[PDB]
DNA sequence: TGCGAAATTCCATGACA
DNA sequence: ATTGTCATGGAATTTCGCA
DNA sequence: TGCGAAATTCCATGACA
DNA sequence: ATTGTCATGGAATTTCGCA
């Protein structure tokens, strides 16, 4: 059996609703399989038609071989089969309902984007470029590379060397159970 | 002045006025009769005036301005004289052309890694499409990868919003461009700083210092051209196609495509090559590295039989950029200040202004 | 079809297929070890659906599109199936660049006497003078003398008075010129056929066919741009002294003044040339004819190294005059119906009419 | 003593005022003396101002050495005569009151004008181009050769070698005579 | 019958929408 | 069923002045 | 160890405002 | 105080298939 590689399996999600941000709510979350290489797209809402719109972008980059995805709507909709058909993308859905290196990245950037939204949840849709940056040029402790040098064969010009507390701190936990009030 | 003139009438020797000529006096004129006629030798005090009146008649070089003169004269080294006038009229020098080419072009080497160099730059205006007039053309120097941004003027502010989007992915060292109002603006340089991005820019009017863009230019136009045939000029849903497309295109001298020099693997786009399909991802990117640096690199061609390469304090002349109707197409001469590299100097330039400039855009003063 | 590749995978030889190879089925495909790896041989009968796909990602030429289909598939002689459909690619045809030059310049002889030949041309739109925004420039074809009008437009009535006061000095056997409105209008027709004037017409959107006039069109722009350095642009009080200016200047290959081939003799104007004042008007006639036929005449160039002549039925191509923006720059393909000489040719253009075409606007379809 | 040339010298004279056309009233008439050859141009008057300007366009083509004239106040005029210093043009007249080659040309002029105006007195604009032409290539008894040939040492492309009448028919006799009226 | 320097001729370069 | 041209100014080559 | 033909590489040409 | 580039398709040159 072949070695696993970037572009054989993306892995799709939506986070949100957020608050809103130039008028966006939802973050579409694509993370390759083989290198943890992580795309965010804004979108409007998670539907079939904000999908298409946010992977057209994508896809005129790289294909991908195989799509995973939970059982969203949008993504089990008979709109997004042909879509994926069309470009010759397998699609892939685990089980309704029910460990790894993708699952972790999702942790991570569920946790990151918490922690800027504080003092400021509305500025979000400007911080998704960095956002990216930084868990792109994060250190994968199993592998001894970034997703960055996995992808491109490369140290980058942004490390991030520090490695980021990603914690709440105490200012900012007392902010958080104030946002909601 | 008579002076000269009268040892000459008297069948005495003088410097330039060979000896074996006879010399004479008549109607007021020193004469002499040379093989082609009588001419008549003017004082020395009388030459410049004289070379200038047949040099005014039509600006003419050097030639056509001796022939003139030499129809009623006659005197030492009139050619001398004649050079000397030519050299001082500002009309001329800055009308005339140039008659001799630059030295060969260079061709600097590769970036060594993706995202080291970006070279960008904007094509249009083109027929309106939704709305949009202009794409944003970026490529990558290493790879030859490129990213299209379509956009309705070549602003500062659309280059940003469309650079926010690319550097997402990862942030080059530096963007190469030409002098447009977008690349040039402090908007531009700031958001350039705030990301520790070098702006360099090319010399003015010389888009050949990015001929890397400028090329992948005209085969987004061609690829456009083709598939627009037939068709409304719809171009702005085509450009995702039209990027995907040319990424994944072989250069046949290279024998890659971009998306390969960039990812080491093809994406899942027909006729993915699938020769790594047994390696590692890291020994697929141990053979990158080594394909990478191992790319064809072209040689600097032959200089043309007349061409000049700039020496420090040469009196030169810059190409005016846009000239009006019946103006100069050359400035005023300037000086070499420095000589950055054969094809690269620093002017000053009369006012005096620093100005750094393509050799493409100069030519070496006549004359001396 | 599955006939052919059956003998194949028994073990028996078909043309093109080289014995020494293993050639198997797996996955339902006939494949072969190849020494860059496995590939699959299609069938004869998908063979030209996959060289179009592969063609058609980025209407990519021989090389480009080869790479592609090599990354799956061998067959025999690959290059022929991607050839054969490079030649049926309108898209391609009509928009890839040409890459072989024309044939070499000819250079037609002088004409033999003044007045047998005038080359005439519009200059402008100049700045406003007087109202004035064109000139009407009239080249005698073996004296090089020159006449200009201002004019208000580049209108055949504007052309029909200043050449009635022309001709009022002399009647031409031929004018020629380019197809521009004033000299194409049947007004203007009839003017000519009324004094038995020939009206040649250049070769359309080809400046080179009457090379005199626009050279001196430059001349006479460049002794302007002199004139008016450092004042404003009121050319139309200077024609009269351009005219008289270059018509009086030498050019230094012939050695003479277009006025001397005129007229044989210089008028009243500096520097005029005295040689021949002993001879009488009649021994002056017969050294101007003996001059006038003894003038340098340049040789033909040598062909470039990779230059293309035409031939009687070869497909060519007219380049589009005035392409719109993301449009071919080519005409559909057309047949050479005649070869008048080895720069000029008459097509047969698809519609079809007879054009008559200069070769520079023209490339050979590639691929036959 | 050097033989006779081109633009040696120039003769020029006034006929009108003639019928109106286009405006038109005179005809400055400009004979090379050694040639002969004859150039024509329509003024609104016989002053220096329509002199200069007719001039200009002459001397833009052929400068003489000489301009020889009556005693017209149009050339005796101080801004005649600079026009004439400015260009090394020197000025001759012939004494107030007072045959040859010249004499004969004015004469044909007037007589080929007069046979043409009749029936059309008002016609006589369009009318100058073919009366030069035909005066420079009329063949010259005393030389062998046209105007036309002497100036340019060829043939020209138009021919008259029908030596024409230039007499007044008896038809156009009793048309001036009664055009008068 | 040969030298140094001047004169003349050669000719690549660019430009006429 | 028509067609490049020529001013320009360094460099190459020739001619001139003298012996 | 050399042939004919196919494959690959060379590279002038033109074009990106 | 900076810098031409590369798809293209015939032709030239090399390699392949076979002996
Ligand atoms: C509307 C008419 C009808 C048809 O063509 C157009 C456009 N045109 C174009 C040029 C031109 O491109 N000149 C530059 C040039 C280029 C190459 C060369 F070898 C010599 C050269 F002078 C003209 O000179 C010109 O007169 C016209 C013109 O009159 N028209
Ligand atoms: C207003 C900005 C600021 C300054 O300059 C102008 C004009 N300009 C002109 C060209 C151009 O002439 N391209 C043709 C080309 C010519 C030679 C070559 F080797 C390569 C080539 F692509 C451009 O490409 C371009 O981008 C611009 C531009 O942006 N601007
Ligand atoms: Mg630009
Ligand atoms: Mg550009
Ligand atoms: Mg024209
Ligand atoms: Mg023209
Ligand atoms: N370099
Ligand atoms: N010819
Ligand atoms: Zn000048
Ligand atoms: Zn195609």
């Amino acid at each position: 059996d072949r070695p696993q590689k970037p572009f054989d399996k993306f892995f799709i999600d939506y986070i949100g609703p957020l608050p809103p941000s130039q008028g966006y709510l939802y973050v579409l979350v694509v993370v390759d399989g083989m290198t943890g290489f992580t795309w965010l797209y804004p979108t409007k809402a998670p539907s079939t038609s904000a999908t298409v719109k946010s992977l057209n972008v994508l896809t005129s980059i790289a294909i991908p071989k195989v799509i995973h995805s939970d059982q969203g709507a949008a993504f089990t909709s008979s709109t997004f089969a042909e879509w994926a058909k069309e470009r010759g993308i397998h699609l892939e859905f685990s089980t309704p309902y029910h460990h790894g290196k993708v699952e972790r990245k999702n942790s991570d950037i569920k946790r990151l984007l918490t922690k800027l939204l504080v003092g400021r949840p509305t500025k979000w849709y400007d911080l998704l470029p960095v956002v990216q940056l930084a868990l792109n040029n994060t250190y994968s402790p199993v592998l001894k590379y970034t997703p960055h040098q996995l992808l491109f064969g490369i140290d980058s010009n942004t490390p991030f060397a520090n490695q980021d507390t990603l914690d709440l701190t105490r200012e900012e936990e007392l902010s958080l159970l104030q946002e909601i009030r | 002045l008579d002076a000269e003139l009268d040892q000459l009438l008297q069948g005495h020797y003088i410097k330039g006025y060979p000896k074996q000529y006879t010399y004479f006096l008549e109607d007021g004129k020193v004469k002499v009769s040379r093989p082609e006629g009588v001419k008549i030798i003017p004082p020395q005090s009388d030459r410049q005036k004289i070379v200038l009146q047949a040099h005014n008649l039509a600006h003419t070089g050097r030639e056509a301005t001796l022939l003139k003169i030499a129809n009623l004269y006659w005197w030492p080294n009139m050619r001398k004289d004649v050079v000397k006038q030519l050299g001082r009229c500002q009309q001329c020098l800055i009308t005339n052309a140039s008659n001799k080419a630059s030295g060969p072009i260079l061709r600097p080497d590769r970036p060594q890694k993706p995202f080291d160099k970006f070279f960008i730059d904007y094509i249009g205006p083109l027929p309106p499409s939704q709305g949009y007039l202009y794409v944003l053309v970026v490529v990558d120097g290493m790879t030859g990868f490129t990213w299209l941004y379509p956009t309705k003027a070549p602003s500062t502010s659309a280059t940003v919003k469309s650079l926010n989007v690319l550097t997402s992915i990862a942030i080059p060292k530096v963007i190469h461009s030409d002098q447009g109002a977008a690349f040039t603006s402090s908007t531009f340089a700031e958001w350039a700083k705030e990301r520790g991005i070098h702006l360099e820019f090319s010399t003015p009017y010389h888009p050949q210092s990015h001929g890397k863009v400028e090329r992948k230019n005209s085969d987004i136009k061609r690829l456009l051209t083709k598939l627009l045939v037939g068709r409304p000029t719809k171009w702005y849903d085509l450009l995702p196609v039209v990027q995907l497309a040319l990424n994944n295109t072989y250069s046949p001298v290279l024998k890659y495509t971009p998306h390969q020099l960039l990812f080491g693997i093809d994406s899942n786009t027909p006729f993915a090559n699938q020769d790594t399909l047994d390696l590692t991802r890291e020994e697929e990117l141990s053979l990158l590295q080594e394909i990478r640096t191992s790319l064809y690199h072209p040689s600097t061609p032959p200089a043309s039989s007349r061409s000049w390469s700039p020496v420090v304090g040469q009196l030169v002349q810059e190409r005016v950029a846009r000239p009006a109707s019946l103006r100069p197409r050359w400035h005023k001469p300037s000086t070499v200040l420095k000589v950055l590299n054969p094809r690269t100097v620093v002017i000053l330039d009369h006012l005096g202004n620093n100005r750094t400039v393509s050799i493409d855009n100069l030519k070496p003063t006549s004359h001396q």
